[PDB]
RNA sequence: UAAGCCCAAUUAGUGAUUGCCCAUUAUUCCUUUGGUAAGGGCGGAAACAAAGGAGAAAGUGUAGCCCUUCCGAUGUAGAUGUGGCCUGGAGGUUAGGACGAAGCUUAUGGCGUGAGCCUAAGAUGGACCGGCCUCUAGUGCAGAUCUUGGUUGGCGU
RNA sequence: UGCAAGGCCGGAAAGAAAAGAAUUAGAGGCACCAAGUGGGCCUUCUUCGGUAAGCGGAGCAGGCGAUGCGGAAUGAACCGC
RNA sequence: GAAAUGAGCGGAGUAUUUGAGCUGUGCACGGCGCGCACGCACUCUUCUCCGUGAUGCUCCAUGUUGGCGAU
């Protein structure tokens, strides 16, 4: 028949044996998808040269080496 | 009578004796826990510890793999010095899709028939454990390896696959069968391809 | 035995070289306890001269508020809530007549007023300390709870060439200093035996005629029947 | 022989640890068997009950498994394996197998006197007098 | 609370305080929001408009997003046993600019003014001393508390 | 019996704040087991008559009052207590006792049985010695008779339990048992 | 003249501490057992007949490789581990038995925390069977108004 | 030349002073697999329906359930542990 | 006593340097618009020194005085 119909007893209890797990850090899964959009593709035609930059600096510090 | 709640929770499994049952294992864990004691050298400590793992846990290397990464540290290697013995504790597998390498020196747990022929015309060497505790028996100028977990199809299927953001496979031996409600924005729903966090 | 040879003849200058390393550090420790007791007995009489001018012209001398207290738990470890019992494992008090050393600033304060019911502290002498330290004194040495029996073992402990003795380690926790604690982290949990003679109330506080809550210096007697 | 010796025979329980309510039954069975009962005053350790076998009953390791004599007990079926136990002396007594026939236990037991091996079964009338 | 729609139980709290109605200032308006900066989300009725939900409201997080007239912030709601980070969205009158790293870039730049007064200057403020140290006490008034007679008839 | 309470002088003062660079100074007579009861009823009262807090407190004495020779006196204990039918009623209850810490502590001790009245639900104000003609009630005014004389009966005289006993024999100091 | 009620003491205006009685608590001393356990020793130092002795294994787990140290220990439902025990058969090895095997019996002790194992005595039996490593399963009883056989109190009613 | 963004180069860095100015029997972060449970009940305090209830329903915590032991003569749940 | 690690068992001596007194000189403290109850700096009381690795990886074996015990 009748029974008991809600309770929060025990649940504040359970949620702390593997403890309220904390937020992670703002460098973790910091995706700018679903951010404002001309922003969003500006930020893309750097980073395609910030790549190349880092493709010639690598390949710059390996003639600094085969020199010396 | 002490108030030790979070105590067990805090325990982790660490598993100090292998599983297998080789014989030839067993001797290099005789070998590698002797080396791991009476060695300061972080190399034994961490190849016994590989050693002990399992056949899943000691995922395997590609011969390709090991000839890029010794590429990427000779790129900035004097070469006065020679090149790092590259090792592993797991298996080597040949690349079909990298024909020409150069020599290297490698120990592995096992080698393939192809992998070793392919390292041994190239002008190299496959080396072994007791072989490697003789020529560096403490590890100096090694390059220790592992081998890829990711891309593995258990590791593809892990995960609900049904919840948003999660690209997992489902379990499913039919291909064509679980592609309609809830896997297209016609048939009532659509799982979003993209979660934040 | 050509290899033996050279071992003993290894082992025969790690002998000479404890037996140095423990008059060397016998006498650092007889020359640093002897400053610290002129310390201790100097230093106390120059209240006892402020206390004199204070009292000789009508005026009174405001004592320096205590800096360190000894906080013991005088409850056992059943029916305690979430915040009561976060703060009795974050003063390391998780059984019963656990005692620990603490500072008397405002951070410690409000964590004391906090859980009153479960401890009774109070203000240590210097006497307080040092039977605390010697007999029941214990270290955590390699993440295990060894006694202090020399002060090579204190010194190998510390690494700090300013706790090279127990001399040091009663310095500091009496007298607060810089390291007040690295000592006290250092040591185990001082692990009592009940009061001889009793307890008169454990259920109310010491002005209720009972025994939890700060007694302001009478925690000594109360110790001195526990050490 | 005589037996190596050690520190006094402790012994934490003499006591059997019989079944709980096994008297009153005769099917049941002295063997200890654990209870499962919700409500058994046994398994909830009541005051007056009969107690549990627990790892804190167990024997000190430095004499534990001997023997009232000072002895550890290897069991025997023949004469070569007295040949055994002929360094490891003073620790091990000879136990000769009850299906060992008695033919076969006086060649057993003249060589144990010759050998000097402690049998626990064998000979203990013509070891009283040497 | 016998309904469970979007702002139940906001009666209180989507109000506004006693002779502090009207339409938003210009101040708010001026006030540029930049990512990742600390913000305050309080939701502001008389706007009615991109409020956050009434969890959103004591709370303070971090812009991720900046649209013409809506920031994004990132706001941790703890579920069960976890603290998941939300991504929500409002107009830009319901944050405000968050002064909860004011004590930390005080004590920043208190680092390069020390920092700058002792490797090239030698002129410093005096360290404080404690309150808590034992003194002498001068009295130039003394009472008795007694509790006299005429404090009953009261 | 040596009484069970003493007489505490506690001086205390509020706090050198910089709203009030020098605070006023307070003096405190308080009937108290021991110094830790005896501070804090010194700022019980600070609160409820000067709203000073001993977390922004000093106590700047805490001493014990030495009696005084032990000579028979009259002491006028006023004392107060609170009930929760009637409360904060106050007496006058003058004593005769040998020391002034003596005069309270029976004072404590008939406030508990005339009344049911305990430590803290009672406040003690200016005990003092007074004369033998001031005094106003008949049963304390009659020891001040120079010749009063009277006879102990009704006594019971035990053994001073070294040479107790248990069975002793009827007309005789002998011992049967024990 | 409380062994009642409210206060208060601790051997009593004597000279300062803690009247004493009871725990599966506390402190400490032993023993066991398990660790997210932590350290040490393991190249036989020399030497030593009978008429000072034995051990020393590079090791998850044993009758634990041997020592030293530290901490924890209860628990339903539940999970797991066990060179943990037990039964029928199979592959191997090592042995018992007409001088008495299996089975049965027990004021037969021994030892294992325990499941159990082993010895002894039968004034019992009369021909088969043990131990260890692996393999296998119709493999462990106290209760299912459990199944089948027998017996029993009621009752010489 | 400002602004916003992503990098690059160099600098400084009480590794966070002093003012009561923290403490920790504080190894952090991931993942796989799967049980049992999904009838609860009691209590200090807050509280709703009721005249009330050893009644019905909630909140925060602690307990019994699942756990004895020492006490309240006896008592699942009180006191101590 | 099968490594007795000692203010304790040994050697080697007549003293060692801890307090209590009584103090100098600076400073600090207390009052004023000179004090220092002997804080910081440089005669009484007390025993003081050096000693022994493991050439032992581990375990177990050595008192005294009666009572009982004569196969
Ligand atoms: O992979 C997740 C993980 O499963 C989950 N536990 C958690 O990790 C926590 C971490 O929690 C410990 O994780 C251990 C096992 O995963 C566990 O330890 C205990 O587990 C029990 C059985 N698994 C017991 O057998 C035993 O008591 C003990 N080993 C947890 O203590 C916490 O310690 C960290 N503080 C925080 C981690 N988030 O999250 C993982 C994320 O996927
Ligand atoms: N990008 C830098 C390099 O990335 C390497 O790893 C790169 C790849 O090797 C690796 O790709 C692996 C692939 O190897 C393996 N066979 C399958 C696996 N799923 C891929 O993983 C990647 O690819 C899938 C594509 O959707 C992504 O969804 C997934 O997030 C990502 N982990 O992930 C990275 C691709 O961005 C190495 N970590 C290392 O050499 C180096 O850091
Ligand atoms: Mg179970
Ligand atoms: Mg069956």
């Amino acid at each position: 028949a009748k029974s008991k119909n809600h309770t929060n007893h025990n649940q504040s209890s359970k949620n702390h044996r593997n403890g309220i797990k904390g937020p992670m850090p703002l460098h973790l899964h910091n995706s700018k998808r679903g951010s404002w959009l001309p922003a969003l593709v500006n930020a893309r035609r750097v980073r395609k040269h910030n790549q190349k930059a880092a493709l010639k600096k690598r390949r710059e510090r390996i003639a600094a080496f085969a020199a010396k | 009578g002490v108030d030790l709640t979070g105590i067990s929770k805090k325990s982790r499994v660490i598993r100090h004796h292998t599983y297998s049952t080789n014989p030839y294992i067993k001797l290099l864990i005789k070998l590698y826990k002797f080396l791991a004691k009476r060695t300061s050298s972080g190399f034994n400590k961490v190849v016994y510890q590989r050693l002990i793992k399992s056949r899943s846990n000691r995922a395997p290397i590609s011969l390709s793999r090991i000839a890029v990464v010794m590429k990427r540290k000779a790129v900035f290697t004097a070469k006065s010095k020679a090149a790092p013995i590259a090792v592993v504790v797991g298996d080597v597998l040949d690349d079909v899709r990298m024909a020409r390498i150069p020599a290297m020196r490698v120990c592995a747990l096992r080698f393939s028939k192809s992998a070793r022929q392919s390292i041994v015309a190239a002008g190299g060497e496959c080396l072994t454990f007791d072989q490697l505790a003789m020529i560096a028996p403490t590890g100096k100028n090694t390059y220790l390896l592992r081998g890829r977990k990711s891309g593995r199809e258990s590791v593809r299927h892990f995960g609900a696959s049904g919840v948003p953001g999660s690209h997992s496979k489902p379990y499913a031996t039919n291909r064509g069968k679980e592609t309609k409600r809830g896997r297209r924005t016609g048939r009532s729903y659509k799982r979003k391809a993209f979660r934040h966090v | 035995a050509a290899f033996k040879q050279q071992q003993t003849e290894n082992f025969k200058k790690a002998v000479v070289a404890r037996k140095a390393a423990k008059a060397a550090l016998k006498k650092t420790a007889y020359l640093r306890a002897r400053k610290y007791s002129r310390e201790y007995r100097g230093a106390e009489k120059k209240l006892v001269t402020l206390r004199r001018q204070a009292a000789s012209h009508g005026n009174y001398y405001l004592e320096a508020k205590p800096k360190v207290a000894v906080v013991t738990r005088i409850r056992g470890i059943a029916k305690v809530n979430p915040k009561q019992r976060k703060i009795l494992q974050l003063l390391r008090l998780r059984q019963i007549f656990n005692t620990v050393f603490v500072k008397m600033n405002k951070p410690m304060e409000n964590m004391l007023r906090a859980v009153e019911p479960y401890i009774a502290y109070g203000y240590p002498s210097l006497a307080t300390v040092r039977a605390m330290v010697y007999k029941r004194g214990y270290l955590k040495i390699n993440g295990q709870r060894v006694k202090i029996t020399d002060n090579q073992m204190i010194k190998d402990k510390y690494n700090n060439a300013d706790i090279v003795c127990a001399e040091d380690m009663v310095n500091q926790i009496y007298t607060c200093g810089k390291h007040f604690r690295t000592v006290t982290h250092g040591m185990w949990p001082f692990k009592l035996a009940p009061p001889a003679g009793g307890m008169r109330q454990k259920r109310r506080h010491f002005v209720e005629g009972g025994d939890y809550g700060n007694r302001d210096t009478l925690i000594n007697r109360f110790l001195a029947r526990m050490i | 022989v005589k037996p190596t010796v050690s520190k006094a025979i402790v012994k934490k329980r003499t006591k059997r640890f019989t079944r709980h309510r096994y008297e009153l039954f005769p099917q049941l069975s002295s063997s200890w068997r654990k209870p499962r009962g919700e409500d058994s005053p046994v398994r909830r350790r009541y005051k007056g009950q009969k107690a549990m076998p627990n790892k804190g009953y167990g024997s000190d390791r430095a004499t534990k498994y001997i023997t009232p004599s000072g002895f550890r007990s290897f069991p025997i079926n023949n004469v070569e394996d007295l040949y055994m136990l002929v360094m490891q002396n003073r620790k091990y007594a000879g136990v000769i197998s009850h299906t060992v026939g008695a033919r076969k236990r006086k060649a057993i037991a003249r060589k144990a006197m010759e050998l000097d091996v402690r049998l626990a079964n064998g000979n203990a009338k013509l070891r009283k007098i040497a | 609370v016998h309904s469970y729609g979007y702002k139940s139980g906001t009666r209180h709290l989507f109000a506004k305080k006693f002779r502090k109605h009207g339409a938003p200032s210009v101040s708010t308006i001026l006030t540029n929001i930049k990512v990742g900066d600390y913000v305050d989300v309080v939701a502001d009725s008389a706007v009615r408009e991109g409020m956050p939900h009434k969890y959103y409201h004591g709370r303070t997080g971090i812009v991720w997003n900046v649209t013409p007239r809506g920031v994004g912030v990132i706001i941790n709601k703890p579920v069960r046993t976890r603290t998941l980070r939300k991504r929500i969205c409002v107009r830009f009158e319901h944050v405000r600019k968050s002064r909860c790293q004011e004590a930390f870039k005080a004590k920043e730049h208190q680092f390069q003014a020390y920092l700058a007064a002792k490797k090239a200057g030698k002129a410093l403020p005096p360290l404080k001393k404690s309150s808590r140290m034992g003194g002498i006490v001068r009295p130039k008034n003394v009472e008795v508390l007694a509790r006299r007679v005429a404090d009953y008839e009261a | 019996v040596k009484p069970h309470l003493r007489h505490y002088q506690v001086v205390g003062r509020e706090s050198p704040s910089e709203k009030n660079p020098e605070p006023t100074v307070y003096k405190f007579e308080v009937f108290a087991p021991n110094f830790v009861v005896a501070k804090s009823r010194f700022w019980r009262m600070m609160r409820v008559k000067n709203k000073v807090k001993a977390t922004h407190g000093d106590v700047l004495s805490c001493k014990v009052v030495k009696d005084a020779k032990l000579v028979a006196r009259n002491y006028l204990v006023d004392i107060a207590y609170y009930s929760q039918r009637c409360g904060y009623t106050r007496m006058v209850k003058e004593f005769r006792d040998v020391s002034k810490t003596g005069a309270v502590s029976q004072a404590y001790h008939d406030l508990a049985s005339r009344h049911r009245a305990r430590y803290h639900n009672i406040e003690v104000l200016n005990v003092k010695s007074i004369p033998d003609h001031e005094v106003k009630h008949l049963s304390i005014a009659q020891y001040h008779a120079p010749n009063l004389s009277f006879p102990l009966l009704q006594r019971r005289i035990k053994a001073a339990r070294k040479d107790r006993a248990i069975f002793v024999k009827k007309n005789t100091k002998r011992a049967v048992v024990a």
